[PDB]
């Protein structure tokens, strides 16, 4: 009975297909389309278009995924609400108003419930500001820093530039590889051995749960959570820095973010040690070593 | 959407690897030499507006553009099978087909003569473009009509796009063979001062080197300049299956090329492909593990780069982009990181944080792949120097005879004087000295007056 | 009943525009160059009725009246295998084959010889219209034949039909191109005064534009006279498609043009089209969405008007319609729609609704298609001011310069003076001035 039903699950009601979309949407794996969503999104934050419009976004979204998935486009839907700048401070931070909901059939959405909707939407908004502090950094232009005549200042500025991108980088492809591919990779082997509904949805949970975990949400992380949070800060305003160009940032106020950077390097480096001697999170042992991987030892 | 690429052929030799790219590229996506998709291209997951435009409904053709200074190489493209896979509205032919004379100069007035044409080709092809991005450039530096029409697309693009970013194909001369063209380092200046002016990056591919790489991994005695257009073209396919097959990371172009470049003038890349092997050599699949496969890629007879042994200056890595394309388990990804920094595989910057990146990366489905993972390198060496400083004492040697500079003082460019090349001497020394300092500490005044 | 649409073809040139948009509707409908049916013509979803008179039980025959100054045009189209397509009885050719000499005035001079004639041809094909809605005039504004002939032909629909529509397609000068014409401002004056007193619609349509598309989206380097009078009139059988080929919407010329003209007086149209293809570029079938084609539309170089680059007047849109005609995906039709509202491509007046209209239709079966989709704006632009400005400009130049008007002074019209030419001129200024007001809150009162 339980291989009949899960077969019925499987074929009628597409349950692969929707992880397959969930992937798509809310792990990014569109990579192309997301991409260039992402870039525009990067794009209008710098060039200071209202970007807080949920009508506007919506748009641009439909049409990202119109263009791509046309099927899925019909059950994705994003809004945004205006995230206050004032109270997050982090330029990643403004999309935190970004709501992404996908349409999932009965009764799968049994499956997917609105914690499980809940779940994939926090995911999916922290793979939003990561992306965006990754274009933010990645679309510094040269350009922009040229007009500055500080050639020694500049080139400090750029090479401080390059280090910060160096391990935001990192970070990003941490959690990216390490943490978001190879628990996908593991969703999905645990996905294909699901015999029943009910294996099938504590499998899920279990995708869910390690997300949830290797996202810094448990309480047992918070401290570790603002950390990171500070971390993110920081490579904000250098983000902000690099889009105001060397014209803008001085060479004192240069060598000032280079300064902050490095502290909260250190006090990161340090809370990572002392989360390894703690035992708590042994596997951000690897993110800490990657992060820490690279950079010289200021 | 796709970020297209305009592919620039300049001359003979860059007409040549233009035309063995698009062969390579139609043969990984199953695209026909008419532009028409084979029936076996059934994976729709490649972005071919990125590269390709459709002329139809049924033909793709390449962004490409093949520039040339004489007939003979843009004839020959035309008499191939490959003729109708480009565009013909965005290839730009000198009418009077007597090329440079091997003269930097020559072929920059030939472009200049032909810039109109060239640069409505650009247009076309920029509306064509869905993203364009930028323009890139395939030329020799070593010749008349490569090298001269090279300088001469690198100006317009400067031109039209100066807030895009320019990457270049760039065939270096061969500094192992004694060139025939006494004024090739006068060549190979202009060309240098153009990639320095107008160009954002200039990828060097030494014919030398080329033939040294093919000799070591390919296990070809002789490569042939149609041999060394099909590694490049091969080079470009593994650099260009994130477009076809989307995935995690390397999605968009500078988020790729962000980590690379940490200042302006340290534009200066090297290359590294894998797996490196022998036609023949296909056999035998190895269970290459992700710190194997790093291992193999870290073998000089497996760069496309011959840089010399500077005896006196530390060369070291500035930076290293590890593209890892097919079967990849990231615990793997993750040791073979590990082991690299752990046995110190790679020298890095003293003056900064360094490190190799890696990304993994899926393979274009409709191109089978022999290899359950692939990989290319990019890497910012500062042994690379070796070859600009080669370079610079070829111009110097040649600048200093005046040897075949008659050929070039025809053209107006060079009809004078050689202020262009000394220019481009003096940029290509402050570039060699930087990129010295570049592997040492003091690279944070680097260029510093 | 269909809304019959009467024909009007004036002076040599306009008689040749009339010969080919004739010859293009009839390959549309399937009508032979002799006025028969075709076998091929079997989609009765035409309207025939509103363009084309029956003159027998069997042969359909354009609704054409072909009136030249110069009878090189008229003994071409009578000595064509077009010669049974135009009422004999409507078709004025000067025995004297010496046409206008450039000069309007004569040609109206020509017109007003033949008037009464002219008139009562006018009323027989009305009364051989089931439900004649009024007169098209097709002529060239920058000959002489065609322009002097056009101001006479609209005089005369205006005597004969003054409660039916009396529009004109008043071909504006090629700027790219030196007319021969040299009292084409002149010409262009006389047209633009009978546009405004006796004409109710005024399609612009400069030569330049044409000569420009032709160049870039034609293929065609040097676009002839009669290359640039075949263009215009594919341009306006594309548009009239709807009219010809009756379906859901804009079955009558009325209700297509109560959209595009804001006031009485302010009834100079711009028109654009998307996809553009070149009848000899049919072998490569490109995959033109509809989004594509929208944002081609928006193009300049797919503008049918010339507008000079006014740099005073914020041009903007008063109304857009596009006619998209052969095989359209509605899916299509909205990613169209999308695409032009997020890239703004038209900008409306502020004074009243306005928006991109599109409408799909069918192709016509009889006429191959080099596009698999094609679609006609015709649009109501501020920037059309620019056009309509320089034509003004340009007017107001030759009547006080006197060029090129001792052929017209010839004629009673211009004998003694250019004041019609200078009043046309400061109306045509008013108009521009209604655009670029129609771009504005005041185009309320535009055209006041």
């Amino acid at each position: 009975c339980c291989g009949n039903l899960m077969q019925t699950l499987k074929k009628d009601y597409r349950l692969v297909e929707y992880l397959q979309a969930m992937r798509n949407f809310f792990l990014m794996e569109g990579g192309d389309t997301m991409y260039d969503f992402y870039t525009s999104i990067f794009d209008k934050i710098r060039e200071k278009e209202t970007w807080q419009n949920v009508s506007f976004l919506n748009v641009q979204l439909q049409e990202a995924v119109g263009q791509r998935y046309p099927e899925d486009s019909s059950r994705l839907s994003i809004s945004f609400e205006n995230v206050d700048t004032a109270k997050k401070k982090l330029p990643v931070h403004i999309l935190d108003g970004l709501t992404l909901s996908y349409k999932v059939p009965w009764p799968v959405d049994i499956v997917i419930s609105l914690e499980c909707q809940k779940i994939y939407n926090q995911v999916f908004l922290l793979l939003l500001q990561i992306k965006w502090a990754k274009y933010s950094l990645d679309v510094l232009l040269f350009g922009e820093l040229v007009s500055t005549p500080v050639r020694q200042q500049i080139h400090r500025m750029f090479l401080l530039r390059v280090k910060l991108m160096h391990f935001v980088n990192s970070l990003h492809n941490y959690i990216m590889t390490r943490i978001l591919h190879s628990t996908g990779l593991e969703f999905q082997h645990q996905v294909e051995e699901a015999k029943d509904l009910d294996q099938l949805i504590k499998i899920h949970y279990r995708y869910l749960s390690t997300i949830h975990d290797r996202c810094l949400l448990r309480e047992k992380v918070s401290f570790v959570k603002e950390a990171i949070m500070k971390v993110l800060n920081l490579a904000l305003m250098f983000a902000d820095g690099w889009q105001a160009g060397l014209g803008t940032w001085r060479m004192e106020s240069i060598e000032k973010m280079e300064s902050d950077f490095k502290n909260c390097h250190m006090f990161l480096v340090t809370i990572l040690n002392k989360a390894v001697c703690r035992g708590s999170f042994p596997h951000l042992e690897s993110l800490a070593l990657s992060l820490m991987a690279g950079m010289e030892q200021s | 959407m796709p970020r297209e690429i305009i592919t620039l052929q300049l001359g003979q030799c860059g007409n040549q690897i233009g035309f063995e790219f698009w062969k390579q590229l139609c043969a990984e996506h199953g695209i026909s030499p008419e532009g028409i998709v084979e029936e076996f291209a059934t994976e729709g997951t490649d972005r071919k507006d990125v590269f390709f435009y459709q002329a139809d409904d049924e033909h793709y053709i390449p962004r490409a553009v093949l520039l040339d200074l004489e007939p003979r190489v843009i004839h020959s493209i035309l008499n191939s099978p490959y003729a109708k896979l480009y565009n013909p509205e965005n290839i730009y032919l000198s009418e009077h087909g007597g090329g440079a004379g091997n003269n930097w100069a020559s072929g920059f007035s030939q472009g200049e003569k032909i810039h109109e044409d060239i640069f409505d080709i650009i247009d076309r092809e920029a509306d064509g473009s869905d993203s364009l991005e930028g323009f890139v450039l395939c030329h020799s530096i070593a010749g008349g009509t490569g090298s001269g029409l090279g300088s001469y697309l690198l100006e317009r693009l400067n031109d039209r796009y100066p807030k895009k970013l320019v990457q270049t194909y760039s065939v270096f001369p061969n500094q192992d063979e004694m060139s025939d063209v006494v004024v090739q380092p006068y060549n190979s200046l202009l060309t240098l001062k153009r990639l320095t002016q107008n160009a954002d990056c200039v990828v060097v591919l030494d014919n030398t080197a080329l033939n040294r790489i093919a000799t070591d991994r390919l296990h070809i005695q002789n490569p042939s300049f149609s041999q060394i257009n099909q590694l490049v073209s091969t080079i470009m396919s593994a650099s260009t299956t994130t477009l076809r097959y989307p995935g995690y990371m390397n999605n968009d172009l500078i988020g790729l090329i962000a980590s690379l470049i940490p200042t302006p003038r340290l534009h200066f890349l090297m290359t590294g492909y894998t797996p490196l092997t022998t036609d023949q050599s296909v056999a035998s699949v190895r269970k290459t593990t992700v710190l194997d496969v790093m291992r193999r890629l870290l073998q000089p007879k497996n760069v496309m780069v011959s840089t010399g042994r500077d005896r006196q200056t530390n060369h070291c890595y500035i930076a290293i982009l590890n593209i890892i394309q097919g079967e990849v388990d990231p615990t793997q990804v993750h040791k073979s990181l590990q082991r690299i920094r752990e046995r110190k595989l790679a020298n890095f910057i003293p003056w900064g944080p360094a490190s190799i990146q890696v990304a993994l990366s899926r393979k274009s489905p409709y191109l089978p792949s022999a290899h359950r993972v692939s990989g290319l390198m990019m890497a910012n060496h500062t042994s690379i120097s070796s070859l600009f400083e080669r370079t610079c004492r070829q111009y110097d040697k040649l600048r200093k005879r005046e040897a075949f500079l008659e050929q070039f003082r025809k053209e107006d460019m060079f009809k004078d004087n050689f202020d262009e090349m000394d220019t481009s001497r003096e940029i290509v020394q402050q570039l060699i000295d930087e990129y010295h300092a570049a592997t040492r500490p003091d690279y944070i005044s680097w260029g510093t007056q």
